[PDB]
């Protein structure tokens, strides 16, 4: 009658340790957890990544926050699956999304 | 595209047969000018007897290409198949996915329009 | 005979599938999730039952008895060897 | 080309099941036919090409038991 | 499109069962035929389609016993 | 649609049983045929459809034994 | 209305078994074929329809034993 | 009317298995063929029809033994 | 031989169905899909 | 010169599965029939050719066991 | 009889495949391809291979190595003992 | 002359496997046809002719065991 | 060799039917001069009545030879069917792999062209 | 007259294997055809003729054994 599906939650697809860091942010929209972020061009406050600033990705969110959050926590290292992480709708290229965090300790499997 | 469920199949059949048994034809002159198509050339033979007797020997070559590319060809233009050069005299009406092309030989005889 | 028993016991079962070998191993036997050729080792957990689709099969070879007359045959040969050596069969064998 | 190959194959499978696996096409003077395939082999080919393709989850690993 | 595919499968099965799948048509110069699928295969296909789609419950699990 | 569909299926079964399942029909130039099903499959389809529809049952519990 | 169908079915049984079921009729340019059922399934249909209709008794309950 | 059809059937059996079961009849543009049947089925049909109709004794209750 | 006996015993039954694995195991083996690890 | 053979064989298998392996071709006097192959041998040929050619890793051997 | 038993026991399994023998043995019997020597294989834990249709690995049931040969030896030895004049138990 | 017919047979096998082994060809009363073979016999013929000719090693001699 | 996929089979069939059917005819005179070819010879019977009774019952020999071996055969030259001798009266156009040689008996009648 | 027999039979074997065992020939009123043998019996016939004729040895005697 009423049956659902329960799926195990694992942010990591590999034995690569993941590590977190805190930094001031300039978020303007309610950001759910584990959202990509970049720095502002002018004040380099942290802000959710838009998808068109190619190569600007710096980290992935740790805990949900909003505009009121003066500082935010994010992941600097670790391997993450392609689907468990949400993306801004502007980045419509699968290859771009996969290669967004190339050149840092954040990797996409 | 085709409201028949049969036109697509017959077009597929015509394309397959032209691929597996046809030959390249190089259209010359006309609006298409130099272009390449694929057609199933044949040269049936016919004989006429003029007067008490005249054995004028000839043939009635045909191509049977698909209509889509054969559009806007008219009659004045000519055709070259491999090393042989012909000229369209008549285009049969579309059967649904193709039509026969009747060819003369050499140069079309004048125009004699007006 | 020892090597024959070894090999007969070595290959317990076989699997038939059309997929990738790694995928077949994962979806008929399990394991995978390796840390980082050698195919893939499999944990020996509790009893498990796999899933199959047409063209996928699991066949467990029954092998054969490991002592099909070998014991009595070597018993007779030991009788002969004891007779040759001059010692009693029980003492020799 | 995996995605469109899969889509075309699945659509052909559905058409064969329903009404339109055309065996032969005949217009007066021109008759051709395509070979006829089984259904189970087509289904397993579909399944294996799917699992080869990077599509979503379709299979699971055996089954667990616990009292 | 799963729901309309299921509807098409249902209608095709009904036609097959009663009288209404055409093996070939001929118009004295044009004729075309279609391969005939097995009724069991059609039933299996439609059943798996019903299960996979967002249709409601059709089959429950194994039945336990109680004294 | 279930009730009239079942009635039509029963009528078709009766027609096939007696004489009326038209295998093929041809007029001058035009010829078609309808793929013919067996009898057991048709009758089990009838039975399952009559069961699944809401009219009166024909199936009961297994049995009961008393001395 | 089971009685008329039963009469039709038994008449079909009779004529088919003797000589008078035409498998197909071919008038010049006007031809039709009818699917030919067997006698086994035909008498099965006869039995099931005659027992489901409220006609006379045909079969009874097992058989006793006594010394 | 069991007797009439039984006599017709038995005469038909005799004629057919001797030489004269017209399978098909042809005119210029007229083709008519009837379905064919085995012999065992019509034989057992004749037996059952005769026994069910009030004819003379033809079968006897088993067979006993005595010293 | 010990390992061979272990592996032979550890499989017991086997299911087969063109249906999806999760739904097939729910409908046949019961399972607990209402509550990876399969 | 094996990779192009692999590509051709894969394309042939795909079209044969879907709709497009032509058996006969007829043009009002000229007809060509091609021998009909099966699916099992075709995929066996695909597998043998792909394993012999410079195709990458696709197959692995036995299995390990541990507690 | 001893030689025949040697042969029958020494042949235990058969593998057949359409592709190359070296690759087939690598992918079925494990083998040590990373290193006619053929391909000797290690003897580790119990292993199960995967095979596509066309290939097949079947073990041989062999045959009982002493199907009455012991009784035949018994009769022959008793005959030899009778010929020699020594008792069967002493001789055998 | 070994490698020439080796290559010829290999090409014929590739053709038959793919799509265009000409079973028969006809054109206006000029009809011929060629006998067909089986893929199994063709492959084993390929293998045996390869062994007979001086092609490199493909099969080896059993495989010993060692702990 | 040729962009047909079908004319190759046609040529193979033609070679096979030449091998299994027909005889070896050798040519005399002409640019080919002496040459030996394989062809299937047939001789249907034809009769004309002309006036009251002028039955001139004769034969119409045909050979059906491949065009490749009979290129520029002309018409004036003669042909020999083993012990028997003929002369080519006409040549059909090729149907794709060969044509038909239609023969007359005796010696060709003059030239009569200038 | 065994060497040319062997050559002809082997050539026939090879062409049948590849593509060139013609069965029927037709000349619009002048047509014939030949019966076809089997690959296995043709091969064993080849083997028998070569072993009976004076060509080189092709098979040895059993197989020795030693520790």
């Amino acid at each position: 009658t009423s049956k659902e599906t329960f799926t195990h939650y694992q942010p990591q697809g590999n034995s690569d340790p993941a590590h977190t860091a805190t930094a001031p942010g300039g978020l303007s929209a309610k950001a759910p957890a584990m959202t990509p972020l970049m720095l502002d061009t002018s004040s380099r406050k942290l802000v959710a990544w838009d998808g068109t600033t190619d190569g600007a990705a710096v980290g992935i969110l740790a805990v949900a926050a909003d505009q009121t959050s003066t500082t935010l926590t994010f992941y600097k290292s670790g391997t993450f699956r392609y689907e468990d992480v949400l993306w801004p709708e502007a980045a419509s290229d699968e290859t771009k999304k996969r290669t967004a965090f190339a050149g840092t300790a954040i990797s996409i499997v | 595209d085709f409201d028949n469920l049969f036109d697509a199949a017959i077009a597929r059949a015509d394309e397959t047969i032209r691929g597996y048994m046809g030959t390249s034809a190089t259209i010359t002159s006309g609006e298409q000018s130099g272009a390449v198509i694929r057609g199933v050339f044949d040269d049936p033979e016919n004989i006429s007897y003029a007067g008490q007797g005249v054995r004028v020997e000839g043939s009635s070559p045909s191509l049977f290409v698909r209509t889509d590319e054969v559009r806007q060809l008219r009659r004045g233009d000519t055709l070259t198949i491999g090393e042989e050069n012909f000229w369209v005299d008549r285009v049969s009406p579309d059967d649904g996915g193709s039509c026969h092309l009747w060819l003369g030989r050499g140069v079309p005889p004048a125009v004699n329009r007006r | 005979q020892l090597q024959s028993a070894i090999v007969k016991a070595m290959y317990a079962a076989t699997i038939e599938s059309e997929l990738d070998t790694q995928s077949a191993m994962d979806f008929i036997l399990g394991a995978n999730s390796q840390e980082q050729y050698a195919a893939a080792p499999v944990r020996l957990g509790g009893a498990k039952v796999p899933h199959l689709m047409p063209g996928d099969s699991l066949n467990l070879q029954t092998a054969q008895d490991t002592d099909n007359g070998y014991s009595v045959f070597e018993q007779s040969l030991l009788r002969y060897i004891a007779a040759g050596l001059g010692v009693s069969y029980e003492q020799l064998s | 080309t995996r995605q469109e190959e899969l889509a075309a194959a699945r659509a052909a499978l559905h058409d064969l099941m329903t009404g339109k696996r055309v065996a032969t096409v005949q217009k007066d003077g021109r008759r051709v036919e395509f070979t006829a395939t089984s259904v189970s082999d087509l289904k397993k080919y579909i399944a294996e090409l799917e699992v080869q393709t990077g599509m979503t989850q379709r299979r699971r690993g055996p089954a667990g038991f616990y009292v």
